[PDB]
């Protein structure tokens, strides 16, 4: 969630 | 503006002709029904399309931020493998800096991180690109830190990682140096427990740790498994001495991209009974922190101009309508991945049902928001209004059928009170989705489907003015809505924005 494109936004909600 | 817009992005709805545990296609949707006739268009919402790997389905975060952005916001791992690919390390402008200020300097480069192909917070592939790149760079001296894994891949895995690393420095570089092994439980820390990190500074710091070297290093990790201490908790190896030891005025580059567990080490190095050394440099694969003044290799998507940033520029004001659940996504998603609102932007909350699970009520709020864009609809402030409708996500995630056929009729028949108002105030309707859910509730064993999918989903438009077309080299993505909804406000697109417009003016 700190910067688009990161970690969390390979499974997101 | 030559057209006045409203947008809805449906959460969780795909295109599919596969009926079985269709919840869109078995729903009452007369109204989507009509709309996704004529001329419409199907776009990618997963995957490569939207900047993830291959074969991954979509989601909230990822399919607003694309809507939003007008171009692909390539995800971390996408982004360093294409590099890796494309031989692009050896023109990274921050690696060129990391290396020239080695060769400048004392001639001393360090590379750290998680050494496995577990893929979740490194890749061992990245770090011999970045060797194979240092040594085209020319750097004098280049030594490496192995954290040892375990838990992204299996917790005997660690010495096939070693021997990799040992035979590729050795026959395939000819360059580069071991110099510590130690397991992520002390190296990668997040739960600040510097006892633990402790013994990975000190091991990188001061060669504290057992001597080994690359004869017998191997050796040393397998008499560790056959005392039960398996990759995750390798206490330290070392190697090459003080040379390997991390020195005052050396370089030092973390190569995980993953941010949560390197930050811990890495502050310890950038910002015990030991001598701390002094002038390091750190940089990281990716951003960090943004508090700590580390360069990064791939730093964060700038991604300016994004459609709420670029309309604002423009002098058009905006309205952001969502539901509790859903209003990250039309704002910091939306927005560009970040807690920004831009000039003349409105926003607007519409509270969801207090229920234990949304299946219980699973036409949400529904039309609640769609209240709030017909009441924008009949003021007409703002040439550019927005929405998202919650329920085929939200309870596609319950895996509840029949909930999740409610929850698409609700949100029809939303689509409808808003489609009849544009049609009565003057604005052009399109209607999309951030990704699929609500078309797949059901695994092929008749079991419940919770997840997004790999479907398309739907892009239509109510102006008949304007025919839908395909790009030149790709299916059309999340990322040309924002240009094609430009284009019928006869605005102007920005250069950041590299999503094309999917609609030709007749
Ligand atoms: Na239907
Ligand atoms: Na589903
Ligand atoms: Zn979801
Ligand atoms: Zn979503």
């Amino acid at each position: 969630x700190d910067y688009p494109g990161d970690h969390c936004y390979l499974y997101g909600t | 503006v030559a057209n006045k817009v409203c947008l809805i992005v449906i959460d969780g709805w795909g295109v599919s002709e596969d009926p079985y545990g269709n919840a869109i296609l078995n729903a009452q949707t007369p109204v989507m029904d009509k709309l996704c006739s004529g001329n419409w268009a199907q776009i990618e919402a997963h995957g490569l399309h939207v900047g993830l790997p291959e074969g991954l389905m979509g989601n909230s975060e990822v399919g607003h931020l694309n809507i939003g952005a007008g171009r692909v916001i390539y995800q971390d791992i996408v982004r360093i493998n294409l590099a890796v690919k494309n031989n692009k390390f050896v023109t990274n402008e921050s690696l060129v800096d990391a290396c020239d200020r080695a060769k400048n300097g004392n001639g001393r480069l360090h590379l750290a991180g998680l050494v496995s192909d577990g893929g979740v917070h490194s890749h061992i592939d990245h770090m011999f690109a970045l060797v194979k790149a240092i040594k085209e760079l020319g750097v004098p001296e280049l030594y490496l830190h192995f954290y040892g894994d375990g838990r992204d891949t299996s917790p005997n895995s660690g010495v096939g990682f070693l021997e990799q690393t040992l035979e590729f420095l050795e026959k395939t570089t000819g360059y580069g140096k071991l110099a510590t092994v130690v397991g992520r439980y002390y190296a990668m820390d997040r739960d600040n427990r510097w006892e633990r990190i402790n013994v990975a500074y000190e091991a990188m710091i001061g060669g504290v740790g057992e001597t080994s070297d690359e004869a017998g290093v191997v050796e040393v990790v397998r008499k560790r498994y056959a005392a039960d201490e398996t990759d995750e908790f390798l206490k330290p190896i070392i190697l090459q001495g003080e040379k390997g030891r991390v020195q005052n005025d050396d370089t030092i580059i973390f190569f995980d991209y993953r941010a949560d567990r390197m930050r811990e080490i890495s502050a310890a190095m950038g910002m015990s009974k030991l001598a701390h050394p002094s002038n390091l440099q750190v940089y990281g694969m990716t951003q960090y922190k943004a508090e700590f003044p580390f360069k990064s290799l791939f730093p964060p998507a700038s991604n300016k101009n994004v459609l709420a940033e670029w309309l604002a520029e423009q002098k058009v004001s905006q309205f952001h309508c969502a539901e509790t659940e859903k209003y990250a996504h039309v704002t910091f998603f939306f927005n560009g991945g970040l807690e920004k609102q831009f000039e003349g932007e409105e926003r607007c909350l519409v509270p969801s049902p207090k229920v234990a699970t949304y299946d219980l009520q699973p036409e949400m709020s529904a039309a609640g928001v769609a209240d709030k864009m017909i009441e924008q609809l009949e003021a007409g402030t703002h040439p550019f209004i927005m929405c998202n409708f919650a329920p085929p996500d939200m309870v596609g995630h319950t895996g509840v059928y029949e909930a999740a056929v409610k929850a698409c009729e609700a949100t029809d028949i939303a689509i409808g009170r808003i489609y009849e108002a544009t049609q009565k105030h003057g604005y052009s309707l399109m209607v999309t989705a951030d990704h699929g859910n609500a078309e797949k509730m059901k695994a092929p064993d008749g079991g419940k489907h919770t997840a997004h999918t790999c479907y398309r989903v739907p892009l239509t438009l109510s102006h008949p003015g304007f025919k839908f077309v395909d790009p030149a080299d790709r299916h059309p993505a999340l990322c040309d809505v924002a240009p094609t909804v430009l284009a019928i406000m006869g605005l102007p697109q920005p250069a950041e924005m590299t999503g094309v417009s999917i609609v030709q003016k007749i």
